[PDB]
């Protein structure tokens, strides 16, 4: 009784969870990377202290992929077509998310990498707003949990 | 076979309007991430000036 | 640039896929199964009157904004040194509220006959309001992109004006004639659209 | 399972179904086992003449009562096209002398090729196939039917046509909202796009 | 009978009678216009001179609109479907020979404006070129006359 | 009897409504903060009245969001079909009249926001086109206050 | 025995040949004229000598015309059915060949003007490339005459 | 009895109102950020002054997550195709308003932290303008909270 | 049996492949004339040894002509179906391939006036191009024949 | 058994073979031929030996019809649905790999005849460029040639 | 009771296992080997250091053929049509992992030779950067197993 | 059993399968070639020895003709419609994986060719980092020979 071509939405779903993620995730050693280089041209001292945001990067990895081998490993053939499509949309939601994070984790790198070599001030205000590009990789994290199992 | 139809799918076409828009909507997305990765700029300055 | 790109990539494969379709369809000898009347017989009524009152306020709101705002950018650059500017351009503004006004109305012409149907099978039933309603949605269509351009030419004939009569303001009505012969092509869209909205009848 | 066929001279109408039931006390008496297998079926009552045609498939008196089944089979020419269309348009039930009447869905095609829809019913949801008020206990079903009765060479159906077509027209009027709508959001979005920060300020 | 949804044809026929055309003399005059408002800022004394484009974007709204006129003054419920095809075409080639001799004036008009400005004698040969966009346009007219009326 | 599908047209309405209008009011925000920004290092005594088209803006997205709230208040799910139709049609008329009028809004405001920056005497005329602007948006509003009742 | 839309093709045929030829003579008048507004500024004496390409386009305009009023005769209710294609084409032919003598000979006067101005030996050559841009027209019309007809 | 695929539309109506509003967070923030990294370097005395766009796109997003838990909480099989429309209007209504109040609010924050570099007036007016972005947002989730209980 | 989209198939075969010569050919014109127009004023005596290329797009235009004129005489409305297969795809090789004809013909002609401005001898090398341009044409003409022959 | 729909892949794989190789072609004396004048403007005693390049781009367009010629010849009404198909896919494929080929003639020879003419010792290296380009073409055209014989 | 062809998703998932892998390394090798031309014009003896970053882009590659010969072998013709979508799914991940992968690893590499070939100190904190790209690549190819055995 | 239609599965994947590696090596033979014919001019003793890449990039098609020729030796009417589906799959594969191979060839080659004329050091190492292109060529091609034999 349950409708055929159901799995659709969960076997796509793990993979948006990690697609967008993973775009993110190029996107965030890309440009922070480039700044990093960039400063450890100008002054070699500061190149342990630049690699956070590389850090950052990873745990956006983290976030997409967790979602994408949860829904992985919640998957059959006859699925009742309800829950496989909720694991769609948290795919989605959880990649998208990713994928914001990407972006801002990469460019704010860049930005704070490359002004913490002449202001020292802006290093803790860089790593704050680190913070606030996990938190927003986290929201989706929350949501992409709560369609997992809803 | 006497012409006995395969059993055309009953509201075939919801689920093929269905497919269809969710198809195009991921192509969209992961096309535009490509071309927006494809176009960074490195910055073009720095050493960069002294490979130029 | 990327944007125009991107809308030259949807409009090449949309017109593609219909291109392709089409001659596969042809092809097949498919037995009208892209039949016309399947196309049109489930479409409301409602439809063709609500989105010609939308059109016809639509592109009229966004042909007087248009104006305005050109008129707006004009005026205030000339009147850097030239403040008797504004002595005469704000007539420019008032035909943006006129080139509004031109579809409001007919918006409400429209809206005087918003009648059901109480209407199922499409066959043979309400042949006239088939007719009326969807002639309310070109007239309105009319109207409206009528009034849109009519205030995007108006607009930038006044930001030319407004240019000129920085320097000197008495060739200013020398250059609103333009301006009147604009005015006149939004009437003649006014006047379509009434012929077009004078023998129609709802439900 | 062999299907059931006016099998005289020269077969003419040709109908299958991998089921067939009714349920008058709200209980389904399973006809598919008097269908496609039986040998002998009342066929006195079915007539056959071209573009104008009858059938009668009448049944033992079970549950306290005879029971038949009647069709009308016809098609009417068209000039738009330039083809024969044959539309199932009225079913009749008669129990015990009374009738009771079925205006038919929108079961249609061309003469030239037959008819399939997986299911077809009276009872809702699983069909349509209904008419004003009849509030009898009756209900049917037929699960995979097929139809192929004008033009018949032989015992074989033709090319079998979807009632679903491509589209549902439930949706069509709204995916064209839909496309309204996101043509305006993007015009909105590469305007918006185009909006960038200020440079080093004026003193 | 009359197959229902006919008169489609004919109304599309009255709006793309009038509406590129309508594009068209407002696009010419606007332009025009904008020529005209720098030639008053440089010399008075050909104004008189400078309306001639203008008043013949307005033979192109003519154009546009007397056809338009026609159609709005066909229609009715029960067209037999064979004429509206013809007034469907006559308004769309109307409509966008309008639009031709529209932009086309526009742009030899302002060509003019300079070259009049500088050379008071070339006023007479822009004019001629200036006639032969409205001979366009009434070619542009007179097809939409004939089918419409076929 | 009741149409299905009846209520899907007018909650992507009043959708429609507070979006288009909210991206108006975006605009206008948009364009006279920069302005703002721009001006207030010279003049720092004009900062009160560059308000002005602020709040104008502000009053589009009331616009929007009065026909919104008005539409969804009246939907429900035994539509015959006409209602909807009818809030559809209100929600996106308001919507893109919100937008127009914050458009024109923000740039002007930016404009005449220069003008008062050079010369005093452009403030008055700033605020005039600003209400005519405002008088645009409140002909959005009106329509489609009517055309949920039509 | 000749189904609905039988009529259809024909119609535009004509518009199309009427549309294109059109748009050609155009953009003739387009490119050709401000050249001539860009070139007789230091040159009036060929006032007289370069009208030749404006007055080529109105050919082209002569030669849409003429097919479309062709088919515009020529068409019936009660068509064949392979009539209306014949005209369809035919007309589609005939009106981008006159659209393709259009830019040929928009490009090869504006070369062709300030060419004669830098070297009035250019005359000789400049109405003899117009003369193959048009040879291009008579080869579109030379396909409508065949098809027209047949 | 209800409509199959019912629910779906609820869901995609979380998964927008979250994304779009994390997209307007991440932009919000990464642009001001940029602008602060840009700014305090010559003026490290206003690093805690220019926080509050971080905040404002913090806000949004907090927006965007209590509609989409909001709505993910409320998911049922048993809808009747009309609670998962309105689900779905008031999830895109809220997430792209949070989009463009991120947008704004983050071009608003860079342009009034470069003003008050070199004008400290600016800081109250610029924290005003900033209020009315957050308010277009708010009246986003106001229609979006309006819909998801209706 | 014998199809009418059979002849529709024929007709626009026959169009396009004078539609696409008729599109090279004028562009090839358009450029060497161009290309005459620039190169007249310091070789004023070569304006007779100048017009080969113009007259190899004609040639050109040859071909296409009698390939479409030569498939207009073959339509009939009892077709089998299949040398319309065989008019369609040689009308609309041969167009293509005069299409591509005229391009090379108007790049390398245009170039090589340039360079004889101050070079004839590069006339000989020249028309060594010209030739093969002429072979391009020649290969579009072949086989187009051969399907018109089958 | 095989309808009447069986060699529109036939017909259209001829075309394609040809079409995109006179394509590259087209680009390949395009480009080289415009070097070929811009080299002989320095020295014009290599105005013979730089032809090489355009008869190789003649042997390119060899390429696609020759084997257009045989799918002609293969080409008959009552194909087996299993012939047409191989000669489609050998007329396509064969018909890029020129366009492929013709695109490098065009680069590589324009670049091969400015670096030979500046450098007399490349009138080695770039014939042996430019024999890798046939040899590409040549694997076209071996597998065209098994298709048409499969 | 299987569909027709069911393998092809998975089929399919073979494919874009190893495409966008292709993609992806070509992306990586592309970029570093032009940096690597120009960092040994003035640092040759680094020519060991340059081939640090490609080895390991090779390892995209690698894992391109992971999963792609793995169904390559474990592909049959009974699938319950399930599975192939799970390989699908599989394959894109993987694949599009790959872009990523080359995606930051081209970049990256380029910019961190850049500021290798400055400042020696820079090696360090390339090497650190690069391992986040790999550890990219690994989720993808943790996804694309779990897809494939669950 | 086996479905109409069938072998253009495996047709068209031979088609692709070297006509993609065919557009590779097309832009494997126009950049780096276009390199060595600007660097002939100061170091003619590096011509020959620079033509590595071009070969490199010959192997690079010579994988998708192997397999478009591996597909044609297969070839069958009477196929299981899975067969096919394989060689679809491994044509398009190779194909792809030559296009991306042999481009990153042309551009990496053609900055190895500039490197090792300023510098005879780098011959050896950008030949290594050519290997590496050739290696990934050499992975499509594997896969494709594992599929189409599959």
């Amino acid at each position: 009784n349950n409708p055929e071509y159901s799995s659709f939405f969960g076997v796509m779903g793990a993979s948006s969870a990690m697609v967008f993620s993973a775009m993110g995730a190029a996107y965030g050693t890309a440009k922070s990377g480039t700044g990093i280089a960039a400063m450890s041209v100008m002054r070699p001292e500061l190149i342990m202290k630049s690699i956070i945001p590389v850090v950052m990067a990873g745990i956006i990895a983290i976030y997409g992929l967790v979602v994408a081998v949860l829904i992985a490993n919640s998957l059959t053939d006859g699925i009742t077509l309800y829950r496989s499509f909720l694991q769609l949309g948290a795919g989605l939601s959880v990649g998208l998310s990713g994928l914001a994070a990407g972006f801002a984790i990469g460019i704010v790198g860049d930005a704070g990498v490359r002004g913490t070599a002449q202001q020292p001030r802006l290093f803790v205000g860089m790593i704050l707003i680190l913070i606030f590009a996990e938190v927003l990789g986290l929201y989706g994290l929350i949501v992409a949990l709560i369609l997992s199992t809803k | 076979p006497y012409n006995l139809a395969y059993k055309y799918n009953l509201e075939y076409s919801v689920v093929f309007n269905l497919v269809l828009w969710i198809m195009i909507g991921l192509a969209l997305a992961v096309i535009i991430t490509s071309y927006n990765i494809w176009n960074m700029d490195p910055g073009y300055d720095s050493i960069i000036y002294r490979m130029t | 640039t990327g944007l125009e790109l991107l809308y030259l990539g949807i409009f090449v494969a949309f017109w593609a896929c219909m291109v392709v379709v089409g001659i596969c369809y042809t092809i097949f000898d498919l037995g009208f199964r892209f039949d016309v009347a399947w196309f049109l017989t489930e479409t409301s009524p409602f439809m063709w009157s609500n989105l010609g009152i939308g059109l016809a306020i639509s592109l009229s709101v966004v042909g007087a904004a248009w104006g305005i705002y050109i008129t707006g950018s004009s005026i205030i650059g000339g009147g850097v040194k030239a403040p008797r500017i504004k002595t005469k351009n704000l007539v420019s503004i008032i035909f943006c509220e006129a080139v509004a006004i031109y579809g409001i109305i007919m918006a409400i012409v429209i809206s005087n006959m918003a009648e059901p149907f109480s209407a199922t099978e499409p066959k043979a039933i309400g042949h006239r309001n088939y007719h009326a309603g969807y002639s309310m949605f070109g007239a309105g269509l009319t109207v409206g992109l009528s009034n849109l351009f009519c205030g995007v030419c108006v607009g930038i004939v006044g930001s030319g004006a407004a240019l000129a009569d920085a320097q000197n303001p008495s060739l200013f009505v020398k250059i609103l004639i333009v301006e009147i012969f604009g005015s006149a092509i939004g009437l003649f869209g006014v006047i379509v659209a009434i012929l077009q909205t004078s023998r129609v009848k709802m439900g | 399972h062999p299907p059931v066929s006016y099998n005289d001279t020269a077969p003419r109408i040709l109908f299958w179904a991998q089921n067939f039931s009714v349920a008058y006390k709200d209980e389904w008496k399973d006809l598919t086992s008097l269908t496609f297998g039986v040998e002998n079926l009342n066929l006195t009552g079915s007539f056959w003449n071209d573009s104008f045609a009858m059938l009668s498939l009448t049944y033992e008196p079970l549950f306290g009562a005879t029971v038949t089944f009647k069709f009308i089979l016809a098609s009417r020419f068209y000039p738009v096209s330039a083809r024969y269309w044959f539309a199932m348009e009225r079913l009749e039930i008669h129990s015990n002398g009374s009738v009771a009447h079925f205006n038919v869905s929108q079961v249609t095609g061309p003469s030239i090729y037959s008819f399939h829809c997986e299911y077809v019913s009276s009872v809702s949801k699983k069909g349509n196939l209904l008419v004003t008020n009849v509030p009898s206990v009756w209900q049917m079903t037929l699960h995979n039917f097929q139809i192929q009765a004008f033009n018949v060479t032989g015992e074989q159906f033709s090319y079998a046509s979807d009632c679903a077509g491509f589209f549902s027209p439930g949706i069509w009027m709204g995916l064209l909202t839909t496309l309204f709508m996101l043509f305006i959001f993007t015009y909105g979005l590469h305007m918006i796009l185009s909006l960038k920060t200020m440079d080093r300020f004026d003193d």
